[PDB]
């Protein structure tokens, strides 16, 4: 479809993120499903202990930061973009 | 040739003895083992003091 | 309490992504946001200077909140000094 794009690229890029929230919220689903979110315990990163399932809750909650940042990017485009 | 031979060699024997005094007192001066993470913010408190060379390296220290 | 999990396995220590260790994160932006407040605030109007303190109360409280939350992600048995 990719020459110059068509009229709704914002709305793809903002449904690419709903979908991406919808995968991360079946995954944990999963997880919590087969149950391997009660076996998730720990991971090493910059040197300090974060258990994964709190990883994933950023993973999450830094994805509802990035639909809300495009939402900025829309309302205050200048700034932003620069 | 002996007798500027050694009179040139001579500072170099001191230099290089100073050196190897400071390679051996190197392999005996010991190393803290502190966690890499208060070294990590110890080094953003030079950087914000505007000090290049606070580089971090992420190392393993042994037990 | 999704993200929790049913039984779980308990370790001390935990940092979120929004208080991401060194003040080089959001801390050091938020100091240099208060050393840009004052200038601007002797001469900023009354209303416009009261929105800044309910914005910047926010802000505040949500630091200290993510600082509580390290605090309690801690489990101390042996780590009392620490």
């Amino acid at each position: 479809e990719e020459a110059a794009g068509f009229s709704n690229t914002s709305l793809i890029l903002l449904h690419q993120l709903e979908d991406k929230m919808k995968a991360h919220s079946f995954f944990v689903d999963f997880l919590h499903q087969v149950g391997l979110f009660s076996r998730l315990s720990t991971c090493q990163t910059k040197g300090m202990l974060v258990a994964t399932r709190l990883l994933l809750s950023e993973h999450a909650e830094k994805l509802s930061a990035a639909i809300v940042l495009k939402n900025h990017h829309a309302k205050l485009p200048v700034l932003v973009n620069s | 040739q002996l007798l500027h031979s050694q009179q040139e060699l001579i500072p170099r024997a001191a230099q290089l003895l100073l050196s190897y005094y400071m390679i051996r007192w190197g392999s005996q001066c010991l190393a803290c083992a502190v966690p890499v993470d208060l070294l990590e913010s110890n080094l953003q408190h030079l950087s914000v003091l505007e000090l290049s060379d606070s580089q971090v390296e992420k190392r393993r220290y042994t037990s | 309490s999704l993200y929790k999990n049913e039984s779980g396995i308990q370790e001390p220590e935990h940092v979120p992504w929004t208080a991401s260790s060194g003040t080089a994160g959001i801390r050091s932006v938020v100091t240099r946001q208060h050393g840009i407040i004052l200038k601007v605030y002797p001469q900023a109007d009354s209303g416009l200077r009261t929105i800044l303190i309910e914005q910047l109360a926010a802000l505040l409280n949500y630091l200290l909140d993510d600082y509580v939350t390290q605090l309690k992600s801690i489990d101390k048995l042996a780590n009392e000094e620490r």
